[PDB]
């Protein structure tokens, strides 16, 4: 076949641990650092 | 919806706290009514420190003036929008500099007319004001060549984008400076309006109908403003923002106005402008269309307050100051030119 | 008997824990410490006051290390398809716990570094606050060590 | 928005694919290699009740930390002019992680309902554990994702409420009601995972 | 017998009927408490009956409640593929419709709270308009009764 | 001799007719909502005038309720996969067709009660626009019941 | 004998020829809707005579209509796989064909109310743009009954 | 025979044939409608003049409903697999290559009669440049009747 | 994650010092707190592939 059930459930768990790096990637990729300091 | 409340406050949480406390310390009514009632201007800093402004004036000079009340209101001014500016992010720190653009453009236009007049750009930086400071070197030392001028302006300065409006640097020595300056603000308005547009949801809510208000203000007092001068009709519609209300046949109709009946006749086809212009009797001792058009704004600016995740609420604060600092400074006036009768003149916010 | 591939979710979990907590006390030691450089030019009395949001996100690493050890020394050869999902649990416990408790820490943290920039009396509010958010973290590591040991 | 376009492309393209190969399925008679009950059931139910406690505990604290920030932020920007409020609105932080606390508890009351087979054949491992399994998923879903909303919905009343109160201090007291209702939502959800697993007994 | 894996489907009806209601009313309150704290400051006496959009919203996570404890409550390990079925589509339905249902009344309530704030008359209005939007979720509850029962 | 999952289509009509209509009326009844408020501040006689645009979303959901709980009445055990993708088909006709109407019936109800503030003569032609939009998912009904009653 | 999948592309077929075509008639009388309001602010006495695009936008979903019940009544038990797929490309041509159709209706008739408020000389073209935005439609119903009838 | 699925291919040709040369086409029209309502305001005299681009999308969409048609006129119950693909390919090339001659189309005829408001001579200029890019969707459709009659 | 975090941390570190050089110190700490991270990591994947 094309998927069996340790395939499955391996491509299951990547999928929700994607999920998740995915999520906090973009939290951090949303960093932005501030063009000016106080006089 | 663009749901902003699930991530405004990551980066303009905090700045959105800071500025509705600095809204809260707007003078009220009854802060109003107690500046009314001074009698010098003594006394209206006495009245005054008991507000949110405090010890602000305490160091300048006993012999207090209108000029040094109105520099100093100035200076907190932008001494606070700078603080918010500082510690804002690349969105908020866009929505910012386009507010500063206002300002950018009246400066801008006090160098091509100091230099056109051959006075050295050096010397104009001091009437400048500061929330539009040059502080780009390129447009300094200029030697009083407006071609140079224009090219620094086109380098170094956010201004760019609004002169191309424009065709090339010979129309500084031809075109009137009020054209000039009026043509940069339109571009201006359209860019920033185009700007909250893209931000959208609660920002674009709050916001477009201030920036709709000012480019249908605009349209108006241009149009009423322009009937017994040269500008011609073809060339005082270029000057028309298309971001108000009255884009379709509402700015034609005031492109082809000769009367200020006319306009008026346009504004009532807009209910809400319908009132402004009939509350307007423009006979002496009743509020003039400019002061109803405050009042609108105004209006416009205090309800931007009732949304919260949005950019909006800067913009708000920094208009809303600005016209308590003009009200101050018209209490000012009253108080020492001993005209009590029009002290009321002053809008009230909050 | 067992299946060949059991040890593979188990060790997933252990990378989980260490991976997602570092990248929330990273998004945390980086926003407070952008907040801490907007802070010092003015006030640079306050950096070592500051520096308390930082901690608490290095802390939060510190969890997902701990569970990540604690999966990373109970991966046996032999281990089950029972023990290996107790462990993935309580890997994606740890770790995105600690993911979301490192951004309230950074997001708050930013934001109260200035504000007790301005006003002094912030401090301490700021801490009440951070706090709360820490334990969320932590609550996570908690639910691991009882999966993780059930 | 580019990595707006990056989540939209790989959703369209995934879906274009779904939709594509059931069609393949349905049409060339291959819909027996399509068995949902195969990859239930060969699935292990450990998987289906792990990913329900790790969600149960995970996406409550995802929550509570949306809320504890959306609502800190406010509080200690409002605070910078009426610094009162750092000391009465910390009832909106502690509802938000009132959240995180059901999360956990819940996570007990599933982690408490596993236990080992011995088993692999589907007849052997059977309904019970098979329904096990899916009801403890099921259940961490439900408690992860209502604790999620309702801790961030209490956040972002939170926040107003501290923007509320830096310029009235007699509107906290009248606002916190929205927080309440705001919470309900958060017991509601533990309420119905107790329900989902009131009945679940692996083994 | 039934098959193995029957109870999925109504487990997962029970979980979208709590989650998306749940959604639904989370986001109502939250758009409803964020409008009335910003009009608060202008009216301060409104805001008990600008509490009533939140009551509405409110509402919407009971029918998923409801719903949700009947399927938890008639789902064994063994019931029919049929009845499982069942549950799943009528989860589906009160939690899509109170989703909706709880978008439409954050919507309405909080742009009736603020204009109730610049207009009082507008306040009946603005109830009507929210039963409107109310009644959405009910339709729900409705038909996910009938499928729950049958 | 049918497949003990054929229900399952069935029930997806069912389901879908009553969630997507609900989100179509829900999407009317929002955006006509806020243009009542939005034009209420100035005009607050036409509150209850403009009220149509709402009622009109309402009747788009009950359109599917309708279909939800005829298909919710003709489901049974045996339900052939004929039958069950009979119901599919006019639970996702309804539905669909509902939520182009309310799309259609929010964005005109909005605009036509923002513009008869300015414009009463537009208030008919509003009406009128409202009921071709009407029609959009009447049409779907017509197709459901055509679908759910063979 | 066939495939009991047969049906489901049938009832695909009815189900897209109503939703896609309901989809497009809504958006091209959602903007021709949003173009009336705003050009009738000025120029009152074009409110009915502006409402051609809306007509023009309501007949395409009739076209949908007559195609999905047109295989609504061509759906039976025994059809055979290669009859539910030309009902399937008959209900997929005039939907979509509708889709696009009603798209450029609203387009050109939102267009050509905007600047009929400015010149009525305009209105002619405008009507003719929108019949030659409007045979696409018609386009697709030949195909789709050429299709369905066969 | 052949399989049963042959069918497939070739409805889905003919469906594409129609639905991606009328969205094309609509493309094309509801760019020139916008572009002639903005050209209309200060030269109406060149509204009629100024049709061209949409009818040169109207025969775009001529050329999808002849290969669909032919597509739907060819196709039987014994249709070969090679048969069928030939047949979805014809429809495949058709439809994309109006939907390109479509957006070339409308790009150009906007452009065009933007542009001949202000200078007469570009009129011939841009009745050229259409017909370089009606052209394209002719090519489309000549290979789609090789591939149609192959 | 741990270059994320030093990236931010050191760029606004050394553009503040600029400013006030008292503020050098403080990024260190900060980068120091960042760069553990990834020395968490590494003891973890030592743990593991030493295993
Ligand atoms: C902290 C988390 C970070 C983010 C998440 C990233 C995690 C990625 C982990 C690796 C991928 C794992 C996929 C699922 C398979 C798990 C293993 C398993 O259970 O297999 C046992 C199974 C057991 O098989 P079985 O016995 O069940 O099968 C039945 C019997 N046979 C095989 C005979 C039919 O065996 C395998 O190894 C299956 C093959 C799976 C391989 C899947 C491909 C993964 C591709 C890697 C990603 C792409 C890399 C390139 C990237 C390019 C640069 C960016
Ligand atoms: C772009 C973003 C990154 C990607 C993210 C999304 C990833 C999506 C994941 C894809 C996995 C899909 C499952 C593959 C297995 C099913 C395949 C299938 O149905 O065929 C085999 C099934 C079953 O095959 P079978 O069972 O007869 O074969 C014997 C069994 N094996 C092969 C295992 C020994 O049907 C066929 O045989 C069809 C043959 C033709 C192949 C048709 C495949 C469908 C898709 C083709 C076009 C691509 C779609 C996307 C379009 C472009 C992008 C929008
Ligand atoms: C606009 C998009 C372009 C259209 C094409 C999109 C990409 C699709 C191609 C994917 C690659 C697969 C190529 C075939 C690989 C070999 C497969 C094989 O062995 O087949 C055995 C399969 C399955 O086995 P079988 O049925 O032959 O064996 C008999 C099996 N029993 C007894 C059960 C019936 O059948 C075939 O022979 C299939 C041959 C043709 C497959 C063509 C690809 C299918 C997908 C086409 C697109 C679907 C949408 C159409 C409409 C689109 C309009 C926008
Ligand atoms: C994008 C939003 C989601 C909707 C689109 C995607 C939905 C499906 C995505 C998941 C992957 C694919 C699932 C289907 C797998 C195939 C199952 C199978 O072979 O068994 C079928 C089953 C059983 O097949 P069978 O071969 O066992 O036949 C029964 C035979 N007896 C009774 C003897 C056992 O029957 C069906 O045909 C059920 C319908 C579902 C299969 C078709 C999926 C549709 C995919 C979307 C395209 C719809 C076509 C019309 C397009 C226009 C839409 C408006
Ligand atoms: C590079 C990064 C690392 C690697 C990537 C990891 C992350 C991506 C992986 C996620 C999964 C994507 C692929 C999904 C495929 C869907 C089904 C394919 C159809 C198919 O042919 O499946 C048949 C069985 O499927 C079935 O039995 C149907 C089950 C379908 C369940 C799908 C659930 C998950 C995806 C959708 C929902 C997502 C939300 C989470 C639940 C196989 O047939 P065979 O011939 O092998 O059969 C042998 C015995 N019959
Ligand atoms: C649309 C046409 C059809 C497309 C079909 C193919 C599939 C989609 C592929 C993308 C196609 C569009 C191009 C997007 C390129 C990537 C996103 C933009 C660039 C980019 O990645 O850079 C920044 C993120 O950094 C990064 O480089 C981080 C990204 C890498 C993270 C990988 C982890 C995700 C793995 C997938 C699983 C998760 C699934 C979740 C649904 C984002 O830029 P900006 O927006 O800040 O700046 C604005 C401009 N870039
Ligand atoms: C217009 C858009 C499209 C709408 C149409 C619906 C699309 C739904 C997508 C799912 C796939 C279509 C559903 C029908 C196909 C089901 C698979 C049939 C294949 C088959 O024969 O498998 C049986 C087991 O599957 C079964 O009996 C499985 C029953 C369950 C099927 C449905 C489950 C789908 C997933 C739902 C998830 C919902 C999540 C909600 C949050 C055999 O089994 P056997 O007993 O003969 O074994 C004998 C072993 N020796
Ligand atoms: C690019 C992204 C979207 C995924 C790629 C699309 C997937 C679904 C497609 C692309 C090519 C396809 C393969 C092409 C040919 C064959 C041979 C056939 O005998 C079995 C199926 C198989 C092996 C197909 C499976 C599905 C497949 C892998
Ligand atoms: C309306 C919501 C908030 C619930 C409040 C009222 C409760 C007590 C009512 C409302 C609808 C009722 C259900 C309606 C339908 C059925 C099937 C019927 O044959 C017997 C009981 C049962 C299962 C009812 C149980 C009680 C019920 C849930
Ligand atoms: C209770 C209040 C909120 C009024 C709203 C009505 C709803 C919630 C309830 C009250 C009575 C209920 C009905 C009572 C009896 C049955 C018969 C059963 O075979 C299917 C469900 C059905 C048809 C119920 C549907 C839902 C229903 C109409
Ligand atoms: C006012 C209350 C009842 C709800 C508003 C919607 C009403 C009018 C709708 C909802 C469901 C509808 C029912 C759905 C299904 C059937 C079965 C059909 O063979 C006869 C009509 C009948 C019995 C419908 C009558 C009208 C109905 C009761
Ligand atoms: C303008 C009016 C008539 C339309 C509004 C009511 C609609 C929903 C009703 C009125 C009469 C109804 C038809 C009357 C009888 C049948 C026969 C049945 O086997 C299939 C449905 C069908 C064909 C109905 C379709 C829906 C229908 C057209
Ligand atoms: C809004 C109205 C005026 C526009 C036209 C819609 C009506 C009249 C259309 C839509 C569906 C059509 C039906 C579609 C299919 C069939 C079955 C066919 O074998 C004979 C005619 C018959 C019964 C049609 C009669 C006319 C019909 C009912
Ligand atoms: C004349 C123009 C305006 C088209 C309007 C009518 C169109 C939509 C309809 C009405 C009747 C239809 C015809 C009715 C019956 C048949 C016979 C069938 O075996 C193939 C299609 C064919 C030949 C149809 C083609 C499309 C058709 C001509
Ligand atoms: C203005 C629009 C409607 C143009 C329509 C396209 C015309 C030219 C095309 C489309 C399909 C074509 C038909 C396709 C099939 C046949 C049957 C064949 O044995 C002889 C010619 C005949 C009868 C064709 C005549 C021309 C035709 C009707
Ligand atoms: C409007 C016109 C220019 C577009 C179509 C181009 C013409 C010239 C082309 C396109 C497809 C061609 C046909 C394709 C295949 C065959 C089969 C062959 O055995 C005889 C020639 C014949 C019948 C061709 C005749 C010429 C043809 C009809």
């Amino acid at each position: 076949g094309f998927f069996s059930p340790g395939i499955w459930m391996g491509l299951l768990t990547t999928l929700f641990m994607l999920f998740i790096f995915t999520y906090g990637l973009h939290m951090i990729l949303s960093l932005k650092t501030m063009d000016r300091f106080d006089d | 919806s663009f749901f902003p409340e699930l991530y405004f406050n990551v980066d303009n949480g905090y700045l959105e706290g800071l500025v509705r406390g600095l809204k809260a310390g707007v003078l009220s009514q009854a802060d109003y009514l107690n500046l009314v009632q001074c009698e010098t201007l003594e006394d209206l800093k006495l009245h005054l420190q008991s507000t949110d402004y405090g010890n602000f004036l305490a160091n300048e000079a006993s012999p207090l003036t209108v000029s040094v009340i109105d520099d100093k209101l100035k200076e907190k001014m932008v001494v606070e929008f700078r603080h918010m500016r500082n510690h804002a992010y690349e969105p908020l720190a866009s929505f910012l500099d386009f507010i500063t653009y206002s300002y950018m453009i009246d400066n801008v236009i006090l160098l091509i007319t100091g230099t056109l007049h051959q006075r050295s750009i050096a010397e104009l930086v001091p009437k400048c004001h500061p929330l539009g400071s040059f502080e780009q070197m390129e447009a300094v030392n200029i030697a009083q060549t407006p071609a140079e001028l224009y090219n620094a302006i086109l380098v170094d300065t956010p201004l760019a984008a609004f002169f191309q409006d424009c065709i090339s640097e010979q129309d500084l020595d031809e075109m009137n400076i009020e054209i000039i300056r009026n043509t940069l603000y339109k571009a201006y308005l359209e860019s920033f309006y185009k700007f909250c547009t893209l931000l959208g949801g609660t920002t674009a809510d709050a916001m477009c109908p201030i920036l709709e208000f000012e480019a249908d203000r605009r349209a108006f007092i241009i149009t009423i403003n322009s009937f017994g001068t040269e500008l011609s009709k073809e060339d005082r519609a270029k000057l028309f923002p298309h971001c108000g209300r009255l884009y379709p046949e509402g700015l034609a109709q005031l492109a082809r106005a000769d009367d200020y009946e006319q306009v008026k006749n346009v504004a009532d086809y807009y209910p809400e402008y319908k009132l402004l212009f009939e509350g307007a009797g423009s006979n002496p001792g009743d509020k003039t269309l400019e002061d109803r058009f405050f009042e609108h704004e105004v209006k416009l600016n205090k309800l931007a307050f009732l949304n919260q995740f949005h950019f909006g609420v800067f913009y708000a604060f920094v208009k809303l100051k600005e016209q308590e600092c003009r009200n101050i400074v018209w209490i000012a006036e009253c108080i020492a030119q001993r005209h009590r009768a029009k002290i009321d003149n002053y809008i009230p916010i909050f | 008997n067992n299946p060949e591939y059991s040890s593979f979710f188990g060790v997933m979990g252990a990378s989980s824990a260490m991976v997602f907590s570092a990248m929330g006390a990273a998004y945390g030691t980086a926003k407070s410490g952008t907040g801490i450089a907007a802070m010092s030019v003015m006030r640079p009395e306050l950096i070592m006051k500051s520096i308390i949001p930082v901690v608490m996100a290095g802390i939060i690493a510190i969890y997902g290390l701990v569970v990540a050890v604690l999966i990373a020394n109970s991966l046996t050869d032999g281990i089950t398809l029972y023990r290996s999902f107790l462990q993935l649990g309580a890997g994606l416990s740890v770790g995105l716990s600690g993911l979301a408790a490192g951004f309230a820490i950074g997001i708050v943290g930013d934001a109260g570094v200035r504000g007790t920039a301005q006003q002094p009396r912030l401090f301490v509010g700021m801490i009440l606050i951070l706090i709360f958010a820490e334990v969320l973290g932590l609550y996570g590591l908690i639910v691991a060590l009882i999966l993780s040991t059930k | 928005t580019g990595l707006e376009l990056l989540y939209l492309g790989i959703f369209v393209a995934f879906w274009a694919c779904m939709i594509v190969v059931g069609i393949c399925y349905t049409i060339f008679d291959l819909g027996f290699r399509f068995d949902v009950a195969w990859f239930l059931t060969e699935t292990s139910p450990f998987m289906w009740s792990n990913l329900g406690i790790g969600l149960a505990i995970s996406l409550s604290v995802v929550g509570a930390a949306w809320g504890i920030y959306i609502t800190g932020s406010s509080i200690i920007g409002g605070g910078v002019k009426a610094p009162r409020i750092k000391t009465k609105n910390l009832v909106s932080i502690i509802f938000c992680e009132a959240v995180a606390i059901y999360g956990i508890i819940m996570a007990i009351v599933i982690s408490n309902m596993a236990e080992p087979f011995s088993a692999t054949d589907p007849k052997a491992i059977g309904h019970r554990n098979y329904h096990a399994g899916y009801s403890m998923f099921g259940a961490g879903l439900t408690v992860g994702l209502s604790n999620l909303f309702c801790g961030v919905c209490v956040g972002i009343v939170g926040s107003g409420a501290a923007l509320a109160d830096a310029q009235n201090p007699s509107l906290f007291v009248k606002i916190l009601i929205v927080e309440i209702f705001g919470s309900a939502i958060g017991l509601f959800g533990v309420i119905v995972a107790i329900l989902q697993t009131s009945r679940v007994k692996m083994g």
